[PDB]
């Protein structure tokens, strides 16, 4: 088990700390798509 | 969910046994019967409480350095000054404190030979290196400049491969890794190789609402396992 | 110790009054009584306490004047059931069709009464279906789709004078009606606003009142 | 008290057994051996799971109305559409989810054949039959105007001689009850004759202080039991 960068932004390097994590709030609510990735380690990616 | 009662030698702690306790590499420290190819028994035992890190919103981890942690303070640390060649285990136990109104994960891990580095800047100039009070930092230990390569070029991401366990305030707050002594020799000097690096780093940073203690601390207590010695000098 | 007071055959088996026929003199000269057994205004909400009933029932005709005085004359109660031709007129071939079982009474004899079996295609009766009748999946046109369900149909009660000749005599056609062998289901909480309607328990919404009386304060008396 | 852990054909909730787990009406659903005087297996019996409601302080309730629920909508909802004979049983689960700290009680109850009515009104004219859309609402179900008559004259007050469970955010925060198939026939048109209506009402409204989210949601998860289906028609 390792950890499994999601979230891509380097917003410059200081930010960079945000990429193995999620977002969840209230707002705005339900339904609403929260988060994809794909399902393939080879491709370039969130899996690398 | 149980009551609290450890003890050894003289100190006493008070820790819990709900959830997964112990995670050790798969393999107990020992002692060792060879031909290289002084056992304290009931003394150096005894659980080092390090001093208790605080930890902000915007902290980015801590790291110590054993056997450098304890060997330059204590009575463990007696023992490291006077002897040259060094070999032990260790009981490592960290446990932060907070309510159920706070949150953000840790993750305690063991990296082995923690050979760290600094940036290249400062003049213009090409090489630099660490001084000795990055390298060994000692009890107080170093808060880490940039954790996502742990000052290393290391990305955090993979470092679960080394001993590690989660800290979430949600479920749990207490680890507990025992380390195993880890080397090419049977024996090194404790002052000059230090081996592995515990370090505790942030994933999910620390939130709360506000005027809510905004500084939740960080207990380490640390016990030796196994340690031996062999050949000593004479004192200052 | 006794509970069968609380029965239903205890709680329904009784002779209620269903339906008022005039015949008069100076409207067209029969009457034709669609089977409700509502017209009690009292047993709509007794019965939709529940929801799937089932009986046999018992009707009964008291016959008389206006005035209540008892005159020789010869009454023609027929039993229409469901699906079956309505009579026209006083001389349609409903009442010779013989098919529709017929009553030949007096009035100087005493009231004639006649058992009616359970007559449903269904297990049971509805008094609810929520739903639309078979099979709702075309155009709207609507005012029929609601709380009907024409598998209830209980079939209707028919009289004559009788014939050819119309009578000389003012009349009455009181229509009794009792429940018997009767066996409900799931139960219904009860009625607590005012009947509009038959056959859909709709409520004036402008007027919505409390279940019972009320008090000042919850801490009086 | 209990960990969560379940699972059907695909799908997997994650739900509790700590309390009053089921209430069933006092026969479970089954087939039918008889001569009316499909057996789809492990593939119609999946948690759907509909669209969790909102619950603002001043809500009034909501229903809604099976088999019409999912007749449009779901693997379930074709083998509805193309068939015409229907019966069933029903897994209903509903869960709402909130702190220790908001409260407030909720009716979950079921009215079979829930003739609805609206109010006569509008124009000064006497007589009004609901639309389509409100006696055959679908998944997202529909808020009602009259609660304490349930909108058919019938006060909630004497709504428990059905299978009910209390949710008190207090004690529980879950309600499970099993619906078995009522009806005069044994089997009838899923399109046309919506039987048994689900319903839930609030009697004591949901209060907290504020800025601690207005809005707790519900979840309902459902599953058929022992569906059986006969004659079939082609397809558009």
């Amino acid at each position: 088990e390792t950890i499994l960068e999601v979230n891509n932004v380097p917003t410059n390097a200081t930010s960079l700390m945000e990429r193995l994590r999620f977002p969840v709030s209230a707002q705005a609510g339900k339904g609403e798509l929260c988060a994809v990735f794909r399902a393939d380690p080879g491709r370039s990616g969130p899996w690398q | 969910d149980r009551v609290a009662q450890l003890t050894i030698g003289n100190s006493t702690i008070t820790t819990q046994e709900a959830a997964n306790i112990i995670v050790g590499y798969g393999e107990w420290p020992s002692y060792c019967s060879d031909s290289d190819a002084t056992r304290p028994d009931v003394s150096v035992n005894r659980f080092y409480t390090l001093d208790t890190k605080l930890w902000e919103k915007s902290s980015k981890g801590w790291y110590w350095k054993f056997p450098d942690v304890l060997t330059e303070t204590g009575v463990f640390g007696q023992n490291a000054q006077f002897h040259y060649l060094y070999r032990s285990g260790f009981c490592i136990h960290v446990q932060c404190n907070a309510s159920k109104f706070h949150q953000g994960a840790l993750l305690v891990a063991v990296l082995p030979e923690y050979v760290i580095g600094t940036v290249a800047g400062g003049t213009g100039t090409e090489d630099s290196h660490p001084p000795y009070k990055q390298t060994q930092p000692g009890a107080d230990g170093f808060e880490l400049q940039h954790p996502y390569v742990l000052d290393a070029g290391i990305p955090i991401s993979q470092l679960t491969v080394c001993p590690h366990q989660w800290i979430n305030l949600r479920t749990n707050n207490c680890a507990t890794i025992i380390v195993p002594y880890i080397n090419a020799l049977p024996f090194d000097s404790a002052l000059n190789h230090c081996n592995f690096g515990l370090l505790v780093v942030p994933i999910s940073p620390l939130d709360y609402d506000q005027g809510a203690t905004p500084v939740i601390p960080i207990t380490i207590t640390l016990a030796p396992m196994c340690s031996e010695f062999a050949g000593l000098r004479q004192a200052v | 110790h006794s509970t069968a007071e609380t029965t239903l055959d205890s709680f329904f088996s009784r002779a209620g009054l269903v339906g008022e026929i005039d015949l008069p003199l100076e409207p067209n000269g029969y009457a034709n009584w669609d089977i409700d057994i509502t017209g009690y205004a009292q047993m709509r909400r007794k019965v939709e306490l529940f929801t799937y009933m089932r009986f046999d029932a018992e009707f009964t005709f008291v016959a008389c004047t206006p005035t209540g005085e008892v005159v020789p004359q010869l009454l023609q109660y027929m039993f229409v059931p469901p699906g079956a031709p309505k009579p026209d007129s006083r001389e349609s071939l409903a009442w010779q069709t013989a098919t529709n079982p017929s009553v030949f009474v007096k009035l100087s004899d005493p009231p004639a009464q006649v058992s009616v079996p359970f007559m449903s295609p269904a297990s049971a009766y509805q008094w609810f279906y929520d739903g639309y009748p078979t099979f709702g999946e075309h155009k709207q046109e609507k005012d029929l789709e609601y709380g009907a369900c024409p598998n209830n149909m209980m079939g209707t009660f028919s009289v004559r004078t009788v014939g050819t000749s119309k009578s000389k005599y003012p009349l009455v056609v009181r229509i009794y009606m009792r429940m018997k062998h009767v066996r409900a289901w799931i139960p219904r909480p009860m009625r607590n606003q005012n009947y509009l309607f038959k056959a859909n328990p709709n409520y004036a919404g402008n007027s919505i009142k409390p279940t019972g009386a009320s008090r000042t304060a919850i801490t009086t008396l």
